[PDB]
């Protein structure tokens, strides 16, 4: 039986025609106290996948070594394996699924909400959710945690169904990711301004942008608003 | 002779374990394997003999990796040689989890030599039948060891094992005398190749294949990686040039 201690909040993601965008705010929240800032959520695993983790920072670090060890293992028992039997999202995703399910059944789970986002060797976009419970599903738009409820319906306009992935470009997707971040900064008390955003591509590779800020933060309507509803 | 072998942990009136010395006899029969320490890296070179034209070369190596920064190459019996690197691999993995920093190169020598030692300690299990040259680059710089199947390890500037070990050490002997510094990393690639040419004049029946790997601070970025391409061609041209 575990209770979470410090937790991360929210991961948002969606598909585009040449890859996937995965992003999340950087924050270690101990309940009311926002204790730890700049706590990297996105761990790149190889260079064709980024794995995003929200939830318990304790199990985050623990997974961080096990993924680094997953590549170290790939190097093992072979003459080459980093382009010869190159690594795929699919391996990580199921590795994580087996382990979190086994630990939940021993009644002392791994407490995360995970988004695996990358591009395959086939180049086909991969975007799938895994968690402490053991739930797995693949969707055009994904989000975890609070973003699941809030930010995802915004991303569902941009791409409804899975046959609408090629109509989104990298620019369209990213603009929407920023819009989803804007929503989350505003109306989640356990979101933070700071966020990191990894764009995975199949024709370019990993560009990983660190420490972006929300721009166009609107509060000029706030001066006009007065009272609790009635101002005597 | 007779007496005090049959077991590997029975002393004789001369204080010497016979079985274990035959362990070293097994390592001689295997292939010519050398490693070179440099002041910024380490270079591993090997004679993987060509036993047929139906063999597929440079796809069966006696190079193996430990963590992602320690190179290994073995002399002796080939699958015994697999097994001992496997042990290395579990320790690498375990140490990296607990302390969240890589295995130091001195730390590694101590730990391996002790498993070799638990198997020379019991009458019931056999010892290993392989030597392992190893080393890399870590935070405390490059360091190179060669571990004997006897249970012993030492630092080296140049370490050699296998059949053509008499010739290879003679060439290495020039390498220490001539460069006190152990030589630069780049020239030591073409050097590693030369020694293996001159040492296959004692395994001259068969054909051979040179595969080279390295770990260097500013040229392989503190990590282990294979030497290939133009670099490989050059190591070949150089060796060739000077055997002739």
């Amino acid at each position: 039986t575990q209770q979470p201690i410090v937790t991360g909040t929210s991961v948002i993601s969606m598909k585009y025609d040449n890859g996937v965008i995965i992003a999340a705010d950087n924050l270690g929240s101990y309940g009311s106290l926002l204790r730890f800032n700049g706590v990297e959520r996105l761990i790149p695993v190889g260079d064709n996948t980024v794995v995003g983790i929200s939830g318990d920072i304790s199990d985050m670090q623990h997974i961080e070594r096990l993924l680094k060890d997953l590549v170290t293992e790939n190097a093992y028992d072979n003459p080459l394996a980093d382009a010869e039997e190159a690594l795929e999202p699919s391996y990580i995703f199921e590795y994580l699924a087996t382990v979190m399910y086994q630990r939940r059944s021993k009644m002392n789970p791994l407490w995360n909400a995970i988004i695996v986002a990358g591009v395959q060797s086939n180049g086909d976009q991969f975007l799938r959710y895994v968690n402490l419970l053991g739930v797995t599903y693949s969707s055009p738009t994904l989000a975890t945690g609070f973003g699941a409820h809030m930010a995802n319906p915004l991303l569902r306009k941009v791409v409804d169904r899975e046959s609408d992935i090629p109509k989104t470009t990298v620019q369209v997707a990213e603009e929407a990711i920023v819009n989803a971040m804007r929503v989350l900064y505003y109306r989640d008390a356990r979101s933070s301004r700071n966020f990191s955003l990894a764009i995975i591509d199949k024709n370019t590779g990993l560009t990983f942008k660190k420490n972006l800020q929300v721009e166009n933060m609107k509060w000029d309507f706030a001066k006009d608003i007065k009272g609790y509803g009635t101002q005597k | 002779g007779t007496g005090y072998d049959l077991s590997n942990s029975v002393f004789s009136p001369d204080g010497r374990n016979f079985q274990v010395e035959y362990a070293v006899k097994a390592v001689e029969n295997g292939t010519t394997s050398i490693g070179i320490k440099c002041n910024d890296g380490v270079v591993f070179a090997v004679e993987k003999l060509i036993t047929s034209k139906l063999l597929v070369p440079q796809k069966n190596v006696k190079i193996q990796v430990v963590d992602r920064h320690i190179g290994c190459v073995y002399s002796g019996l080939i699958p015994d040689g697999r097994h001992l690197v496997n042990r290395g691999r579990e320790e690498a993995a375990s140490f990296k989890k607990l302390y969240k920093t890589p295995i130091p190169i001195p730390a590694f020598a101590d730990r391996l030599g002790q498993y070799v030692q638990a198997h020379t300690l019991y009458n019931s299990v056999r010892p290993f039948g392989v030597s392992t040259i190893f080393g890399g680059v870590d935070k405390n710089g490059a360091h190179l060891y060669m571990l004997e199947p006897s249970g012993s390890y030492w630092g080296y500037k140049g370490a050699a094992t296998g059949k053509g070990r008499q010739s290879a050490k003679a060439e290495l002997e020039k390498l220490v005398d001539h460069h006190p510094e152990g030589l630069s990393a780049r020239e030591a690639v073409k050097q590693a190749a030369k020694i293996i040419y001159l040492a296959h004049e004692d395994n001259k029946e068969k054909d051979f294949e040179l595969e080279i790997s390295w770990c260097s601070l500013s040229e392989t970025n503190g990590l282990h990686k294979f030497v290939k391409g133009d670099l490989l061609q050059e190591a070949i041209d150089f060796a060739q040039k000077e055997i002739n």
